[PDB]
């Protein structure tokens, strides 16, 4: 209830405008005070309590990103496009050492997306599912950010069927990104937590907080 | 802890 | 196209009938074998090339057990049950030094199963999703197992909606479960290959195997 | 190599 998709799709318009993996590090830490702002603009986020509203963020804040910038990549080559403006090809993520990551993010987010056509608004919700992950530990109310997230696909799903009468699959090909966006985001994090620790490729205030306990 | 985070979410 | 509910749920029904972390490693290796016979009885896996369901079979053989002995255990007080008749309760799993793990799989799996009612015939599409992964790396025909995999949800989904009217959102519950499986999948993947690493806790040759690369 | 699948798949 009261979780209308013209609200979500706005949230995205609103933020959406040599080491390759230095600049993928920035184009993170760059994003994170966008994804902030872009949750604030999620229908009833801002009104759980302050609390859980940053144990929503850090436990989703990577695939969150993720989801947004391979998305943006579509029309894209072999390569994704960082919100710095700044394009990181397949082979300069390979010469670089994280070309196995990189490729399931074109394989397994960025050509399926591709593929579906995946509109923004069905981007949006999906973020706005990933972003109300019932499963965060620490949460004060588990069961009220289950309740908005049944409320997020139950709206996307009407989007759907709806725009896309002719696709009856369409909403369990969205939500079935979801493991794929799980394992990846996952993968990422652990090559961070590796960077981190090598000492090398410079990791600004924000993306470092994130990497921070627990 | 999560300082910048806490920030933002509350301006 | 061919892809009944009914078939589904009688793979399931012809497969179900000290330390901790040991009793878990066997029962996972006897479930191996079972988890090949209940593949074969899964509509058009068998007529896949033997290769495809070699790497479809590595490729999920651990969410596909974990899913089947945590809606085993959903009847089970603060632990489950194993293939093997024994019990692993929570305190048990916290003194063999994987509490953490066993938490996440009653808390995110079992307790969600228990709570929604899961029945076995959601169980049974669910893991024949799973089964069905297209992004598993090396598949001849990757196509050819999204169309499976479409026609399973496309199934679940009519037997939901007619089974749980009253349930609108049954459906996207249940895939939402995924990322879970995903995840807890992963991490019970890395305790194993420590498990191995560090010798102590026999392994049998199945399981042993599907540790083997790639 | 996965010698034990090949067998179990193929009988
Ligand atoms: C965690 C993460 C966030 C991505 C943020 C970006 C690049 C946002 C944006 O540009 O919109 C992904 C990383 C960040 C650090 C590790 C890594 C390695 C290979 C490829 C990628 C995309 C990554
Ligand atoms: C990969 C895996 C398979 C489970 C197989 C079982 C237990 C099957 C069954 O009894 O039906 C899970 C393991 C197997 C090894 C690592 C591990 C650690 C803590 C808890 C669990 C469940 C696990």
């Amino acid at each position: 209830e009261d979780m209308p998709v013209e609200r979500i799709l706005e949230a995205e318009l609103a933020v959406e405008p040599n080491d390759p993996v230095t600049n993928i590090c920035q184009a993170a830490d760059k994003q994170l005070f966008t994804l902030v702002e872009w949750a604030k603009r999620i229908p009833h986020f801002s009104e759980l309590p302050l609390d859980d509203q940053v144990i929503l963020l850090r436990a989703g804040w990577n695939e969150l990103l993720i989801a947004s910038f391979s998305h943006r990549s579509i029309a894209v080559k072999d390569g994704i496009l960082l919100a710095t403006g700044l394009h990181v090809h397949r082979n300069s993520a390979h010469s670089a050492g994280v070309g196995a990551i990189f490729d399931r993010v074109l394989t397994e987010l960025v050509s399926k997306m591709r593929d579906m056509q995946m509109d923004k608004t069905e981007l949006g919700c999906l973020r706005a599912i990933v972003l109300f992950n019932p499963d965060s530990k620490g949460l004060s109310n588990p069961a009220e950010v289950e309740a908005l997230r049944e409320k997020v696909y139950a709206s996307l799903e009407a989007y759907c069927k709806h725009k896309y009468p002719e696709q009856p699959g369409r909403f369990a090909k969205l939500l079935l990104r979801l493991p794929a966006l799980r394992s990846i985001g996952l993968k990422c994090l652990e090559h961070l937590f590796f960077f981190k620790l090598i000492g090398d490729t410079p990791i600004d205030t924000f993306l470092m907080e994130m990497l921070e306990a627990p | 802890k999560h300082k910048i985070l806490h920030r933002l979410l509350q301006d």
